[PDB]
DNA sequence: ACTAATAGATTAGAGCCGT
RNA sequence: UGACGGCUCUAAUCUAUUAGU
């Protein structure tokens, strides 16, 4: 029965190309006749190509070219095809498929110019691809000699360009945008009143000493018991700055950079959120370079909160969620809150060894999936949101800054199947 | 809400200029940029070794079937993929016993322990490759796991380096890799289970062993032409810094040219991670004239890129040996700023390709992330973008990125769908090294073959 | 100038597991 | 070192400030 694809192209050039399809073509099954790749050394070719065309050939394949439409022995070929198309009222059976660049669907023979060509001109894979849509759609029926490569390239094929949809898809990042902050920044001079090197750190509310200047969004008579002689301080010598200024990067002023500014600024951020650690009471961490932060054992209900378990328990130890939000002001002020997990053996002391914890770490990480690390670190934050819609830090008697409580978000314009 | 902008994925060539834009599917597809005859294969290794050897390459000249055939493409065989020969019955062997391996390892010094081992089998590969008539075109050294951590100023980079010389490449193969399966930790499961990605292991070996032979597996063409993409990777000596460099740039005929250029450009400085006026000017001098010589013309600007921001001396140093009409880019590329965005509703982590613009001289870039046609991430969780920030001249924010995203996809050491760092980054770190793992050579290759 | 300290910054390296 | 990714532990440099020599 005429079950074979027949191939036409010109004879020097077309090969490359003609090889090529022609083995996916066996490949997937389809019985394919090539000129070159299927003539018997010794025959009468035109005996033998003419009779297959009429009686072997259920689809006809020519591989147009620039070439391949001026070259008689092919036009040949497509002469008995649209003869035989006729008789086996099958539309249908000359597909002729475009590979050419320069050819440009208007110097086509008129044969062929009332059919619908199959583009390979910018890549093959697609062509092909389109080839098996309109084969499959003709219900052209294909032997399966090695069914796993069959199915496999079919595969290959089919999955080549897909997957980019347009659909868009909102990403919760770790970053916090800064709601509230000081509008003014100012420069105690407790210099005259601070004993040489006084911790700063001690400090109810986070200063830094500047030069001579305590920086700090603190009010001027605020570390009255911490700091003697507080109120005997004269407000003068404190130097007022606007902080939005700051943020614009416009206060440029002799006194102090600009960018020196920031980096006290995120200085104080960052001791002013581990100031509020303490208030909130969670159990710290030290780290390389960081300070970790997690929730002991029994001080959550049940260990959980906004139904995640931020404190779990992995092998001998305690899994913790640890954080470690560290103050960003380029361009956009956010503390980025990182996601860590930290161990403990009895719920409480954590496993000394650094060994023991960062192998333990790499075997509870490969548990949680992106979707697990989003929910055990937004209910860690809703757990720290002082408000309802943000969370504060001192920074002074009046002095204060909020920071929205759910993170930043992001939008994206293309997804995937995500199967 | 902040809008991500997504970057198209860059195109590589193959065979018959067709393009695809996984290495795996364009090879089992199309087939290699370049074909070469067939590989000879040169084994220096025990016994135990050769017959492991001679059974691996006789394996993967069939197609390899991975559990999971759906997300990683299988193997469709070397001849099958490659098109040239390789075979296991045409091996160069040259037998290290393992009794020889003993009096080695027992000497006290750490430094006379790696050293002899190094020595050991350079030795062989050098001799049969001036005594020996038969013409090996990789050295495959099937090196016994006893090597790796008794021995342990690194045997891997010591052995590269003292080859640099004779020009010979080299594909070094733990034992413990080719037969994995009988390898196991006194539970009965190997060491590493190599089962489900048994193609993923067969196709990164194979076109390794397609490129150090003389392939090209492919090729890449989504770049904009006269540009001279050079990286730039600092490693500590011990104050010393070596700055190897790494560049790719099309020729006329739209053929990359990724080589090196390359030498240890010292900074005894107290300031690290920077280049002093003269050794800055000699190394943009360098990669100017490689790429006269590729091309005829200069280039009409060249994208310098880093893990290391800049400063002043060193770009004027840039500028002043730069010729007309040559634009400069300075981009830095680190990998350290947290900004995971986990996904809305889902289990698949964020797509690779999109791109946060931060402003007009900054970006973040998802270069890791899920990718749709593997249908399996090559990561495994949330993935870390890297920050692309343009350090100095003049340039496109979104063209920058496309261009970065694009040398992330000329990594032949392995064949995976795409690399989180640029490879020219990444390839410059493994020259640096290599060639610093010993003395001083007055020139190194400028072939990637012999480094990776 | 040279050291020391408190920071954020920005780099490197080691190394220990996943896939 | 078939590879890749993540993470950990260190370390140094640069900047500011003060102290000290
Ligand atoms: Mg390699």
């Amino acid at each position: 029965a005429r079950n074979k694809i027949f191939i036409s192209h010109a004879a020097p050039d077309d090969n490359d190309f003609t090889k090529w399809l022609a083995l996916k073509l066996i490949a997937l099954g389809y019985e394919v006749w090539c000129d070159v790749l299927f003539l018997d050394k010794g025959a009468d070719f035109w005996k033998v190509i003419d009779k297959e065309i009429r009686e072997g050939a259920i689809k006809f394949l020519l591989a147009t070219s620039e070439i391949a439409i001026k070259r008689d022995g092919v036009l040949k070929e497509i002469a008995v095809a649209e003869k035989v198309k006729k008789q086996l009222k099958d539309d249908n059976f000359i597909i002729p498929l475009i590979i050419d660049e320069n050819l440009s669907y208007d110097d086509l023979p008129p044969e062929i110019i009332r059919l619908n060509a199959v583009d390979f001109k910018k890549s093959w894979a697609v062509g092909l691809q389109d080839l098996l849509k309109a084969l499959d759609d003709q219900k052209v029926e294909k032997n399966s000699p090695d069914p796993d490569k069959s199915n496999a390239l079919y595969q290959q094929i089919f999955l080549h360009n897909k997957g980019i949809i347009e659909r868009e898809e909102i990403y919760d990042s770790n970053w916090f945008s800064i709601l509230s902050f000081p509008k003014e920044l100012r420069f105690h001079d407790y210099e005259k009143l601070m004993p040489k090197g006084f911790d700063v750190r001690e400090l109810t509310y986070p200063a830094v000493r500047y030069k001579n200047y305590l920086c700090t969004f603190a009010w001027e008579y605020d570390f009255m018991h911490q700091l003697p002689k507080t109120e005997t301080y004269n407000s003068s010598q404190t130097i007022r700055i606007p902080t939005e200024e700051i943020l614009s990067g416009k206060y440029d002023s002799p006194f102090i950079g600009n960018f020196e500014c920031q980096r006290l600024i995120v200085q104080l951020l960052n001791k002013a959120f581990e100031l509020r650690m303490k208030e909130k009471g969670v159990r710290e961490y030290p780290m390389s370079n960081k300070m970790g932060y997690w929730f002991e054992k029994g001080k959550l209900e049940k260990d959980k909160f906004n139904k995640v378990l931020l404190v779990g328990k992995q092998k001998d130890k305690h899994w913790h969620f640890g954080i470690s939000a560290a103050g960003k002001l380029y361009p956009f002020p956010v503390l980025m809150i990182s996601s860590h997990i930290f161990f403990t053996k009895d719920g409480k002391e954590l496993i000394e060894s650094k060994k023991i914890q960062h192998a333990a770490r790499r075997r509870q990480g490969k548990n949680w999936w992106n979707d697990d690390w989003r929910n055990k670190l937004l209910a860690f934050v809703k757990y720290l949101s002082d408000d309802e819609n943000s969370f504060y830090l001192e920074v002074g008697s009046e002095e204060k800054i909020y920071i929205s409580n759910e993170p930043v978000q992001f939008v994206g314009k293309v997804s995937y199947n995500m199967p | 809400m902040k809008e991500l902008i997504y970057i198209h994925e860059p195109n590589i060539l193959f065979a018959n200029g067709q393009k695809c834009a996984d290495p795996r599917d364009g090879l089992a597809l199309f087939g290699p940029f370049t074909k070469i005859y067939g590989i000879k294969s040169g084994v220096v290794g025990t016994q135990y070794g050769l017959s492991i050897f001679k059974n691996y390459i006789n394996h993967i000249q069939k197609p390899i079937y991975n559990a999971n055939n759906i997300t990683r493409p299988m193997f469709p065989g070397f001849e099958a993929v490659f098109g040239c020969k390789w075979d296991a019955d045409n091996v160069v062997f040259k037998e290290v016993t393992k009794e020889e391996i003993e009096k080695i390892l027992y000497t006290e010094s750490n430094h006379k322990r790696t050293y002899d081992l190094v020595s050991l089998f350079i030795n062989k590969i050098i001799t049969a490759n001036k005594n020996e008539d038969e013409k090996v075109d990789v050295w495959f050294l099937v090196i016994p796991d006893e090597i790796y951590q008794y021995c342990r100023a690194q045997f891997h980079d010591q052995l590269k380096a003292r080859l640099l010389e004779h020009t010979i490449p080299t594909q070094i193969l733990r034992e413990s890799t080719l037969a994995w399966r009988d390898f196991k930790n006194k539970f009965g499961a190997p060491k590493r289970d190599f089962s489900k990605i048994e193609g993923h292991l067969a196709w990164t070996i194979s076109t390794a062993a397609f490129y150090k032979a003389g392939g090209k597996p492919w090729k890449l063409s989504d770049i904009r032409s006269g540009v001279c993409y050079l990286g730039l990777v600092y490693k500590q000596i011990e104050p010393k810094n070596a700055c190897c460099a790494a560049q790719m740039f099309l020729d006329n005929g739209d053929g990359t040219v990724f080589k090196g250029e390359v030498g240890p450009w010292y900074n005894q400085e107290k300031h690290e991670f920077h280049l002093n006026p003269k050794e800055a000017k000699a190394l943009l001098t360098q990669a100017l004239n490689s790429y006269k010589e590729q091309n005829g013309v200069f280039p009409k600007e060249i994208f310098i890129h880093a893990k290391t921001k800049f400063n002043g001396q060193e770009w004027n140093a840039f500028q002043e040996v730069t010729p007309e009409g040559t634009n400069l880019v300075g981009v830095t590329i680190t990998k350290t700023k947290p900004l995971k965005l986990f996904k809305s509703e889902g289990n698949y982590p964020i797509m690779r390709g999109n791109a946060f613009i931060v402003n007009e001289r900054s970006a973040f870039l998802w270069t890791v992330g899920y990718v749709p046609k593997t249908e399996s991430t090559l990561s495994m969780e949330v993935p870390n973008p890297i920050f692309i920030e343009i350090n100095k001249g003049e340039a496109d924010i979104e063209q920058v990125l496309k261009d970065v995203l694009a040398l992330t996809k000329l990594n032949y050491n392995a064949c995976i769908y795409a690399d989180g760092v640029p490879v020219t980054l990444r390839f410059a770190d493994k020259i640096g090294e290599i060639l610093t793992a010993s003395t001083e050579l007055k020139a190194p290759p400028l072939a990637f073959k012999y480094y990776i």
